[PDB]
């Protein structure tokens, strides 16, 4: 306002956006004859129990491929060591702090190669000196990490090499909007027909608020 | 089948910009800020030592 | 300390993040830093290197700050059917003493 020489003009504003499309479509859908469910020696309701199971997967396979495949690549090489993996994570906070990520509620999702580094004789987790006590080493606990709260899941893309992500909660958006489960007659048979359909979509809406190790394995 | 019947939504909510936690104004010296209430300049004085003679 | 220089009394090496080294788990679990050697430790991406390690050192003492008038305003534009905000903060700051302030990669940008 000085260099203006005391004189101010409004300027106009603007804004950014981010489409989430609901274009997933998966369903199941078997038969089981009345003489079947007669006949075998216990309750067939362990199929339908598959079913929903099948759905719940596929959509967990959707959202760690969509982190993966959408959040910012984390620099560096499949860890060495104990100390390694731990500087992975290490990097993977400092580069949400420099994009201004909030501090509380991140979320770290290791795949099983990464967690067995947290789980090995060289992690902090595995002495009852450098953490402080002896739940790493006789339960394998892996809690919280410099503030993140850690979890392992084995739908992530990466099965024999290290992956993770690291983000926070609202980085990122989920929604299923169909979930229904019916049961009907086939037309041509004594059965029941089980069918479900799950419709859903998802998007990184802030893709710097998601961090990723090993963006391309597979 | 429905080619213009099926909407697209916007979200009534704007994403605010995650921006850099300000600390710096709380860490130096305000004591100035009730003098500073009224003029354009605050001068500060410090006082050289008397030397030592032989 | 800017956050490249914070990475490091977080990264596998800092005498924080062991429960042997540091008196607690705090600095492993929560991931806090706390006081080094006296000196309250604070970190902000606000100084001017982003990619090298950059801090500063100093006591409050050395630097003043004063905000003189800090106001906003809502009008009408004279030119089209728009409100119009504007905002004013009115303000100075010195470095009373020099020598009180200590700089890490002070060209660093």
């Amino acid at each position: 306002y000085k260099a203006a020489g005391r004189q101010t003009s409004a300027d106009a504003i603007s804004d950014t956006g981010v489409d989430l499309l609901i274009d997933q479509e998966k369903s199941i859908d078997f038969l089981v004859d009345d003489i079947d469910r007669v006949q075998v020696a216990g309750s067939l309701e362990a199929y339908t129990r598959a079913g929903a199971t099948a759905l719940a997967t596929d959509t967990d396979k959707f959202i760690a491929d969509m982190l993966v495949d959408n959040g910012t690549a984390l620099t560096g090489s499949a860890p060495s060591d104990a100390d390694d993996a731990f500087d992975l994570i290490a990097s993977a906070l400092k580069e949400l702090t420099k994009a201004n990520v909030p501090n509380v509620g991140r979320v770290v999702v290791v795949n099983a190669e990464m967690a067995f580094w947290l789980r090995s004789s060289g992690s902090k987790l595995t002495s009852a000196d450098t953490s402080g006590d002896a739940a790493g080493l006789r339960a394998g606990t892996i809690g919280n990490l410099l503030g993140a709260r850690i979890v392992e899941s084995n739908n992530l893309r990466d099965t024999d090499d290290e992956q993770f992500v690291a983000f926070h909660p609202s980085a990122a958006a989920y929604v299923s909007q169909i979930d229904t489960v019916e049961a009907l007659r086939d037309q041509d048979s004594f059965s029941d027909r089980i069918r479900a359909l799950h419709v859903y979509g998802g998007k990184v809406v802030r893709p710097t608020g998601v961090v990723v190790f090993n963006k391309t394995g597979s | 089948a429905f080619n213009n019947f099926i909407p697209e939504l916007w979200s009534d909510m704007l994403l605010e910009e995650w921006t850099a936690q300000t600390v710096f104004a709380n860490l130096v010296n305000r004591e100035y800020e009730g003098i500073a209430s009224k003029g354009n300049v605050v001068h500060i004085a410090g006082v050289v030592a008397p030397t030592v003679k032989d």
